[PDB]
């Protein structure tokens, strides 16, 4: 009884910043996320599971979302996104498209364009009911360089506040 | 054949029931071996005429 | 008669249903995460 | 206490436990007539026949029992198996040796090497008989009614 | 002219038709490796899921079991569990479908022969205490004694009678398609069962008693059965020594199951002629 | 019975160590953890 | 490569000795390139010593006097107090004692003579056992 | 069976430019075009049914189409068409009507309507299905000459292309 108060809940594995990581090309260096092994006293590895909500911030922005329909059509097996969407109950898509800006000069515009792709495609973090504010402050103009910081707001797993104007993350069990 | 002979005589009309030859019908010869009949005989019954 | 090939989206209802109370204790499954992704790839092998 | 691995480094956290695949000592197979003494691999044990056996027949536990390479045995004498050469066996509690190849069937002692040892007998008077003597040398057993 | 081959209806003559072309890939195509890898194509693709779906390579370990190859560079992710869940299913096919699907048939069944025979309602002439006296004096697995025969229940090898079985059930199949009571028809039923009928007799019978007819052997071998998807059905003796199964003094030296269920079959298919022998010979290999 | 239905025992050894030389690499697994019942599911799945 | 899936090992007929496994009496190990047998139950871990194993060759058959600390099939001899003795029942480790072990005789030959109302036959030998008539 | 994927659809004869050859007049080379009749290795004459689509482009163009209604009328036997129109289903005029432009001075609005006119014709093969962007570049005012170039887009006849705004035609047997 009184125990109660812990979820019964748990998580499953989760994508990691620098899991497999960095790469070099003298152009810096990325990060090449996947999946972290934990290992134990005696053997015996396991997948982590921590940081849920950049897990799916990862998945999200790292898979390429359906292309728009153009004349000149797309080859079959190009059209991106996953076959798994024609089963979700959510009636929405699964990935970004970030990569799939109309680049024009004057990268100013090609930032703008890119900052509405972005929030667009976060803001499923808080239709998932993961996060509450996700946002971005992507700025710069450079020659190609662009910085583009992203802040994940989350809650804690225990209603410790009274008198919100919103309503609690329905998944507030990851703790976001 | 005996099955199917059975099977058929069973479709003559108001045939109730058909039997093949009971137990207290079988035949012995002179030396004390059981005969195998080489014709093929059985009984009917029509159970709601007679 | 008794038994036959699942409507799809029924074979799918319960694979998740299985997976989110055997393993996640009872958790949602939340879309485009690897739950969601091994989900997915459980349900295209029963279907094959 | 868990601790993050690396990219190639399992070898280290696990020690990888190989695999296996031993099948000598050929495994027990009923489609196979075994004689007495044709050791088989069953369960991962081996066993020993203690009777000639014809194929078809099950695995049953009269007729084999476990081994190990380095014990002996010498079993009571059965009329159902077949004895190679100075093959020791029991028979009333008394050791013989197989002459030749023997055949199944039952005891023959010309067949059987005896050892020997000369002997003593030690015997009781009856109501109806009367018995003397002991059977050495010197002293032949009588008995009269 | 157009020579003949044996049918459910005495010698027909046969054909071949053209290679259509449409035939569903079939079990034997199903394999772990080739199924593992094709199973990483479910994912999506992006730059979390490009690299991983190249560098998937594949193996094969001991108990076949394809497996990935963690070279030392690996990176853990869900490519390796799509080959995994490919795997699997591999595995699960083959163990699943295959059977129960070979166990359907008469002509492929393997491990469900006796169940098969329950089915046909098979029942052995030699083996009752009260069999017919017109089977003969002695059967080849009745030994005497004082007050008559004794049958001995032989209990084959399992090999042996899973060929046994098989070539019965084959054979029980192809007779329950109605044939015509000739002896081309009655051959070819028997045939698996490696017998053939042949008369005894040259001249027009039809005026004299006793019309028998000899059975005769056409190989001494048991086309077996291949549990496997891929190979040839091992062949397995259809006879037995006496002295090696240890079985009394009394019985033939070489019993043959194929030529007792062969005469059974045939004894009851001639029944209702009122004149025929079988004169049985013992035959070695 | 008419498929086989292998001994319970030796398939959830099998399946086990399939999940650990495709996913883990080799290694075991740590009861009561989620690849533990992951494998469990499977083979509940694999049994029907 | 593929550091994933370990293999050697690979398959003899006489194993290998290592000492973190533990032998019962009769196993037989490779060491050295010579087949040696185990002269009582060694426990997992011991070292190797040179009064555990002794030399040994498939068709020679070894009778070892009885030791204290050796697991004896059935039917399987020893020699104790220069007497050969066969265990009855499969038996684990222990002292000698009577009731575990049949003594194995060989033969006995008796003088008799035909008393003058018994006539006495044979000389005891198996086949040719002592028999009486009057 | 799975060699099965061959329309069993044929093409009929077509018309063909340069058919029947060139009509030199010393004021250029036009193309006179009719039926081309292909040989066999033994005798045996066949006639071609290659490019379909630009044989119905011909039938367009160089057929008169029926003349709109004056006040004074036409000769009975004058008033383009054809009958066979009197039967098809789907309610439309066959031939073409660029050589019954209302000429006028200023030869730039000729042209624009020599434009329009050919334009309104050929659409007709987007409407049968045979082709789906066809258009017309008629750009020049001389004298008299002008150059009209004509592009008929076309398909193959299977789909590789995947997630198109438009529908494959309906006739994409004939290759366009």
């Amino acid at each position: 009884c009184t125990v109660d108060v812990a979820d019964r809940r748990k998580r499953f594995w989760t994508t990691q910043i620098a899991a497999c990581g960095t790469s070099s090309d003298d152009c810096g260096d990325c990060a090449r996320p996947g999946l972290q092994l934990m290992c134990n006293g005696q053997g015996q590895v396991t997948v982590s599971t921590d940081n849920y909500a950049v897990g799916l911030a990862l998945n999200i922005l790292l898979t390429d979302a359906s292309k728009a329909d153009t004349g000149c059509g797309w080859t079959p097996g190009n059209r991106g996104g996953f076959w798994g969407d024609s089963f979700r109950s959510d009636n929405l898509r699964s990935g970004s498209k970030i990569r799939q800006v109309p680049t024009r000069t004057s990268m100013r515009e090609t930032v703008s364009l890119i900052r509405a792709y972005a929030l667009d495609d976060l803001k499923k973090l808080v239709t998932y009911g993961v996060a509450k504010s996700v946002d971005v402050d992507l700025t710069y103009r450079g020659s190609n360089k662009i910085d583009m910081t992203v802040i994940i707001q989350g809650v804690d797993g225990n209603e410790s506040r009274v008198g919100l104007t919103g309503e609690r993350i329905s998944n507030a069990w990851v703790w976001s | 054949t005996v099955e199917w002979l059975k099977s058929k005589a069973a479709e003559w009309p108001c045939v109730t029931d058909v039997f093949d030859l009971g137990p207290n019908c079988c035949a012995v010869n002179a030396l004390g071996e059981v005969v195998c009949p080489n014709n093929f005989e059985f009984y009917v019954l029509f159970r709601d005429t007679f | 008669c008794t038994i036959q090939r699942p409507d799809p989206q029924d074979l799918r209802n319960d694979i998740a249903t299985r997976f989110s109370t055997n393993v996640l204790g009872g958790a949602p499954i939340i879309p485009e995460s690897n739950e969601f992704y091994v989900v997915s790839l459980e349900y295209a092998m029963q279907e094959e | 206490k868990l601790r993050p691995l690396q990219v190639g480094g399992v070898p280290g956290c696990a020690n990888i436990p190989g695999g296996e695949d031993c099948q000598c000592w050929p495994e027990w197979t009923a489609d196979n007539g075994y004689f007495f003494g044709d050791v088989v691999q069953q369960g991962g044990v081996l066993y020993y026949a203690t009777r000639d056996v014809p194929p078809g027949t099950p695995f049953l536990a009269a007729d084999w029992a476990p081994y190990r390479p380095a014990a002996t045995a010498i079993p009571p004498h059965n009329e159902n198996s077949t004895y190679f050469q100075y093959q020791p066996v029991a028979y009333n509690d008394k050791l013989y040796t197989a002459r030749t190849d023997l055949p199944p069937g039952p005891f023959d002692p010309a067949n059987w090497q005896e050892i020997s040892v000369e002997g003593l007998v030690e015997v009781v008077d009856s109501a109806t008989i009367d018995f003397t003597g002991t059977g050495a040398a010197g002293d032949p057993v009588s008995a009269d009614v | 002219m157009n020579v003949l081959i044996p049918g459910i209806d005495g010698m027909v003559s046969a054909g071949t038709l053209e290679y259509t072309g449409c035939c569903p890939p079939s079990f034997a195509d199903v394999d772990e490796c080739t199924l593992a890898t094709a199973f990483v194509g479910l994912l999506p693709s992006g730059p979390l899921w490009d690299r991983p779906k190249y560098e998937a390579i594949t193996t094969i370990t001991e108990a076949g079991n394809c497996a990935a190859c963690w070279t030392t560079d690996h990176c853990p992710t869900l490519v390796d569990y799509a080959v995994n869940v490919g795997a699997r299913l591999a595995s699960v096919i083959e163990r699943t479908i295959w059977p129960a699907v070979r166990e359907s048939d008469p002509f492929t069944a393997v491990t469900s022969t006796a169940d098969w025979l329950n089915r046909f309602d098979w029942v052995n002439c030699f083996e009752t205490s009260c069999r017919s006296k017109e089977l003969g004096e002695k059967t080849p697995i009745e030994y005497m004694t004082d007050c008559g025969p004794v049958y001995v229940k032989i209990t084959y090898p399992p090999s042996l009678q899973q060929a046994f079985e098989s070539a019965l059930i084959k054979s029980l199949e192809r007779l329950s398609m109605g044939i015509i009571k000739n002896l081309a028809a009655i051959n070819f039923v028997i045939e698996p069962l490696k017998v053939r009928v042949v008369p005894v007799d040259t001249t027009d019978a039809c005026e004299n008693e006793t019309l028998c007819v000899v059975l005769e052997k056409t190989s001494d071998f048991f086309d077996g059965v291949n549990a496997n998807t891929c190979g040839i059905p091992t062949p397995v003796a259809a006879y037995i020594d006496r002295d090696v199964m240890q079985l009394p003094s009394d019985l033939d030296k070489y019993i043959w199951p194929g030529h007792m269920a062969a005469e059974c079959i045939v004894r009851s298919l001639l029944s209702h002629v009122s004149r025929f022998c079988l004169i049985r010979t013992e035959q070695a290999p």
